[PDB]
RNA sequence: CGGAACGGCGUCGGCCGGUCCCGACA
RNA sequence: CUUCGAUGUCGGCUCUUCCUACCGUCCGCGCGCACCGGCGCGGAAGCGUCGGAUUGUUCACCCGUUCAAGGGAUCGUGAGCU
RNA sequence: UCUAAGCGCGCACCCCGCCUCGCGCCCCGCCCGGCCGCGCGCCCCAGCCCCGUGCCCCGUCGCCGAGCGGCCCCCGCCCGGG
């Protein structure tokens, strides 16, 4: 939902004064949730527990949604059989957005949640690089289609609830 | 007829801006859409099409135009006016209006539209 | 009576604030008409609502104290407490007072 | 755990309420299918079971044994003396069945059918009719109403009485029974036939044929309070039975916990 | 994303669209048929029929290709008709087939020598007539491929065997050709 | 005789025959129409 | 309120809340409302659930009405405290009729577009009319209802092109005192 | 719509390989 | 576990109901289906599933016939009986 | 390619009829009397033919009549036989 670059790592010591520092780029809700899952790849990644290391910074990024972008995601998710590869397109004004997006199609229809997700990479895809016929439909200079759902103008009937006339549509 | 292509002009139908006029920049998916409304108050967003009712008037858009190139577009083309002006247009004033009114002037309206109902019995009696 | 010019806007007594287990006689349900949201709710909130007492003929009147849920039912306190025979039965809102 | 051995209910269950009628005289229920363009003809009449007699009969049956053979067949003599015509009901059907749209009486109804209308004539007001009698004999209001009929209604009965005097019967008073016309090619066909019988009696002759075959209808013979036994055909138990033979011996299984309608009863047979 | 077909209407057909309804109007008569049943924007477009589906998804994206195929045997039909020849099969008992009516019901008897006689009444706008040069043949012609098709299955249907091995009683009346003429 | 034979052959003998439906399918057919997705079939001379 | 497409349940609870205002409803063509699922399924629930009756005694069970009406009485009988007085006196203030009858054919009639089929179902979700499963379950007014129902109609559109006419003249006299309460009325 | 091993050319979404303007014999 | 200041304890007789995991009859389809028959399968609980010898027996077994499925209902059925 | 849209035929089963009961209601007869209400286009949604309104005051001034739609009222026994 966010977005956030976390630099963290492991505490200074005597055999090793100065350790690495180790930055992610992690979507996550709130600043506590990046910096847990942050901890829970550098836990698994580079053996460096929280207990173990200090966090430096949990920088917030707010990026421009001026224009629409096509994002080209990867992602490792576990089914109720096993641990899964996955790469989801998804067309989206900033990639923070995009997340979102990629969360509840993988909720709705992976039955996953952001827990289970780990993103290996999230990229910007230019229009020729769309792999996907949902993503790349809308990449055509003209598209033009009825709406979608123009009955959902049925917002009206909560507030009227009786009418004279059955609305048209 | 009426179709989600760039420059349509959009009825808000819900949101923070419902009750305004925007026109489509870019289609995500069917299911989503970019407006903004220079002309009158809406900001560039992503709204669901579920919120954006189409309307006949589509204005002439370059692609993916900004906040200023669409309002120099938007200002010029008149589909806004041509809009404004129609039933529909109309009936949006109308509800515009509506909307402010104190209790006190729901008072007011409602005597006023008592004595409508009794006007048109007094004038449909007339009509023998 | 006391209301004769009295203009009004219509309201139902809908029932009591109640729950599945206990009900609160003290506060009555009103569901004013033309209000469909809490945040319409607030251009008739404090303001004088009467019941015509279906017996008596003379009207128990009450005041609107707050919105009940986000569709308009407010909540509304009454002189006495409405006997219950009289729900569904009419309210009125008095754009006077 | 199962009965063990299969056997039928004793019983038709559609029989069911086995109450004594509650209407007077057997009624007709439903009539013959009306059938469009048929030749106009009346569908019942009412009689009385006289007695029943056996008659030698040659049988025409091909593939039967009796063919070109004599059959004695017990045979039912019902009397049946003429029934005057006093009334026309018109039943529009309607989205709630049929409805009746009015009944036009005759200027005059004899003495019969008044008789029905009251519990002792003798001691009777008599003030039946005593306006219709007036409005009506004029020609014009009958002529009126029947024209109600032709616009307004579908199927046209015919209103008749017996007439008791000419029977054994101790009653004195006409059984009145509705009897639909059947087969005009319009409703106008099946009112104007109607009025040509109005006041004037109509004869089995006329209604029915040898040959023809006749759906009997009528309340049979009493027996009273009955035994499940003879009333709904159960076994006897053994002659040792304490408490007797003549019983149904369980009415029913400890679940359901109530007696089914299902189970033989004493009660009113006939 | 829309699933579109099109389909080339012949000038010896001409065809009007209102709603799904679509008549076709041809030499050998007038065909009516309603394709309300499923959500497609037919358009006239000059020559050219295109039913066109929107936003198909499993089996919406069929929908528009049977419509077309449907469209063109209308056209087809009204403008040539539509022949089912059907060929009496049988080896003991010879099937005695009379066409009745104007051409417009058959009676088949002597069915396995059965005693019962089978009359199949023509669908309105198709016409039974016997060979006149093929034996043991039935024509039959119509403008609708329907009417003539369900016509032809009754007829197959009427003569089955009860029992049996059907493999080894293999007689009945079987559609043989299917054409246009 | 002998076409009016294959004719009736045609639509009395040549056919797949669903193991477990027992319904009869087309000859070319893969899966069961009523036996969804059943691909077991035969048929016998 | 015409049920003419209107969705049985989400028409009925719509009702019964009316019902429990103390509103008078009358529902007119009930005969026309819908039922979604395949008719074969929405067919064989009303079957199955014609089968439930007290083995004891059937007089005394559950009471099964084929007639559309009495079906769409019943659905608004279970969104209702009936036994409680504040539902039987509710339930009193329905009626409930198969086709538009003499009595009710003079009113203005309503229809809730919330509760319709059109705006709710899907293309593609099988709708099922209300009569049609009536005449299954044992109906036995189907046809007698459509033939007042088209007698209804041509009475209906006579009366319309009257209607029409009149209306002009009504509409003709648009100056009065009424122009003075529009002026203001905004 | 408690539920299994197993089926599905129901429908959506994936992962991994093979061919296709050397047209997926003419 | 629930009943011991008591829920009468097998089979038969009598009587109703219920289920399907269908034996015959019905409808399709398949056979190593020529026919007759058998046999497998899906739908189908409307009707039928009887008379007897021995046994307290349910069961068993045998004889017979329009050839004879299986069960539940406080192991249905004692102020009904034996 | 029997199915996905569309269509035909289709079971001793199911539902309806016929039959048994029938609360209510109806028409009529006697009687023909009060009381109450005030309001009608239709279709279709992948043409939706110009939409996205309206009503929003059942007393809050509405209440005559007309016309329609209602509602209520109304109707003996004893005795003797079958």
């Amino acid at each position: 939902m966010q977005k956030y670059i976390v630099y963290g790592r492991r505490l200074p010591s005597e055999k090793f004064p100065e350790p690495e520092v180790f930055r992610m780029t992690i979507y996550a809700p709130n600043e506590i949730v990046a910096k847990s899952r942050f901890w829970y790849h550098l836990k698994s990644l580079k053996k460096i527990k929280r207990t173990h290391g200090e966090i430096l910074d949990c920088q917030h990024i707010e990026e421009n949604g001026d224009f629409v972008k096509n994002f080209g995601v990867l992602l490792r998710y576990r089914s109720r059989v096993g641990q899964h590869n996955m790469y989801r397109e998804v067309r989206e004004t900033t990639s923070a957005r995009a997340m979102d997006k990629v969360y509840s199609e993988m909720a709705g229809q992976c039955r996953a949640r952001y827990h289970d997700i780990q993103i290996i990479n999230v990229k910007e895809v230019a229009d020729e690089d769309v792999r996907r016929e949902k993503v790349a439909m809308f990449t055509q200079k003209g598209v033009r289609f009825p709406h979608p759902c123009p009955y959902v103008h049925v917002k009206r009937a909560a507030r009227t609830r009786f009418q004279d006339r059955a609305p048209h549509v | 007829h009426r179709f989600v292509e760039a420059g349509r002009l959009v009825y808000l139908g819900d949101g923070p801006d419902k009750g305004k006029l925007a026109v489509i920049v870019d289609i995500l998916s069917t299911a989503a859409v970019l407006i903004d409304g220079p002309t009158t108050g809406v900001k560039r967003q992503v709204v669901s099409l579920r919120w954006a009712m189409l309307t006949d008037q589509v204005i002439n858009i370059s692609e993916k135009p900004t906040t200023e190139q669409l309002k120099k577009e938007i200002e010029a083309s008149p589909a806004i006016d041509t809009f404004m002006n129609s039933v529909w247009g109309k009936k949006i004033q109308q509800q515009r209006l509506r909307a402010k009114a104190t209790f006190e002037d729901m008072g007011k309206i409602a005597k006023l539209r008592r004595e409508r109902k009794m006007a048109m019995k007094r004038i449909a009696m007339s009509i023998k | 009576e006391e209301i004769k010019g009295k203009t009004f806007l219509p309201a139902i007594f809908v029932g009591y604030q109640r729950s599945r287990a206990k009900q609160r006689e003290n506060v009555a349900l009103v569901k004013v008409s033309g209000i469909y949201t809490r945040a319409e709710t607030d251009k008739v909130l404090g303001r004088l609502i009467a019941i015509i007492h279906s017996k008596s003929g003379k009207p128990i009147f009450g005041k609107i104290c707050r919105p009940h849920g986000n569709s308009g039912m407010v909540r509304a306190r009454f002189y006495t407490n409405l006997p219950g025979q009289l729900m569904g039965h009419k309210v009125r809102v008095f754009y006077d007072n | 755990s199962h009965r063990k051995f299969s056997c039928c209910r004793k019983g038709n269950l559609g029989y069911l309420p086995r109450k004594r009628c509650t209407r007077g005289r057997g009624r007709c229920k439903t009539f013959p299918p009306d059938v469009q363009g048929a030749p106009i003809h009346l569908t019942a009449f009412l009689g009385y079971k006289a007695g029943c007699t056996h008659v030698m009969r040659f049988i025409d049956h091909r593939g039967s044994n009796l063919h070109n053979r004599q059959a004695i067949d017990q045979a039912t003599i019902i009397d049946a003396p003429p029934m005057i015509c006093t009334a026309i009901i018109g039943y529009a059907k309607t989205p709630k069945g049929l409805r009746a749209v009015t009944t036009v009486w005759a200027a005059h109804i004899a003495e019969p059918a008044m008789r029905r209308f009251y519990r002792n004539y003798f001691h009777a007001e008599k003030t039946a009719f005593s306006t219709y009698m007036k409005k009506a004999a004029d020609g014009t209001y009958i002529k009126e109403q029947l024209g109600r009929l032709k616009q307004h209604a579908d199927v046209i009965r015919i209103v008749a009485h017996t007439q008791p005097a000419l029977t054994p019967l101790k009653q004195k008073k006409a059984d009145i029974m509705e009897i639909q016309v059947n087969g005009g090619a319009n409703v106008a066909e099946k009112v104007d036939y109607a009025y040509a019988l109005m006041e004037k009696p109509i004869s089995i002759k006329d209604v029915f044929s040898v040959g023809a075959q006749i759906d009997t209808i009528s309340i049979t013979r009493g027996r009273g309070f009955e035994g499940v036994v003879t009333r709904w055909g159960v076994t006897r138990l053994p002659r040792k039975t304490r408490r007797g033979n003549r019983k149904v011996a369980c009415i029913g299984a400890w679940h359901p916990a109530n007696v089914q309608y299902t189970v033989a009863r004493a009660g009113q047979m006939g | 994303l829309c699933s579109s077909m099109t389909i080339k209407v012949p000038t010896d057909v001409e065809c009007t669209i209102n709603k799904r309804v679509v008549t076709v109007k041809g030499k050998k008569g007038t065909l009516v048929r309603d394709f309300s049943h499923a959500p497609l924007d037919i358009t006239h477009a000059n020559d050219t029929i295109s039913v066109a589906v929107w936003f198909p998804r499993g089996k919406r994206n069929a929908l528009p290709r049977t419509i077309c195929s449907h469209i063109e045997n209308m056209f087809k039909g009204v403008t040539y008709g539509f022949e089912y020849k059907m060929r009496l099969a049988y080896a003991h008992f010879p099937i005695a087939a009379t066409v009745v009516d104007n051409n417009k019901a058959i009676e088949i008897r002597n069915f396995m020598h059965q005693i019962k006689t089978r009359r199949i009444e023509c669908l309105p706008g198709v016409t039974i007539a016997m060979s006149t040069n093929v034996k043991d043949e039935l024509i039959l012609r119509g403008i609708s491929i329907e009417d003539v098709s369900h016509t032809a299955a009754r007829i197959h249907e009427s003569l089955k065997v009860p029992n049996k091995d059907l493999r080894k009683f293999l007689d009945g009346c079987y559609v043989s050709s299917r054409g246009l003429q | 005789e002998p076409t009016l034979i294959n004719l009736a052959r045609e639509y009395n003998q040549n056919m797949m025959i669903c193991r477990h439906c027992y319904a009869r399918n087309p000859l070319r057919a893969t899966n069961c129409r009523r036996c969804r997705g059943t691909n077991l079939r035969k048929k016998k001379l | 309120i015409d049920c003419k497409g209107h969705i049985l349940g989400r028409l009925s609870a719509i009702v019964a809340k009316e019902l429990l205002h103390g509103h008078e409803v009358a529902l007119v063509r009930c005969e026309k409302a819908i039922i979604s699922g395949a008719f074969r399924d929405v067919k064989a629930h009303y079957l199955k659930k014609m089968h439930k009756r007290t083995n004891f005694n059937h007089l005394r069970g559950p009471f099964h009405f084929r007639a559309p009406a009495e079906i769409v009485r019943r659905t608004i009988r279970g969104m209702i405290p009936y036994k409680t007085v504040r539902g039987s006196d509710a339930m009193s203030r329905l009626r409930v009729y198969d086709g538009i009858p003499p009595c009710c054919a003079r009113y203005k009639r309503v229809v809730c577009p919330s509760a319709m089929a059109y705006l709710c179902l899907r293309p593609e979700r099988r709708r099922c009319e209300v009569g049609r499963v009536a005449h299954e379950i044992g109906w036995q007014h189907a046809a007698d209802v459509e033939r007042y129902e088209k007698r209804r109609l041509e009475e209906c559109d006579k009366w319309y092109q009257d209607k029409i006419q009149i209306d002009k003249k009504i509409a003709e006299a648009a100056e009065k005192d009424a122009e003075l309460q529009r002026i203001n009325a905004e």
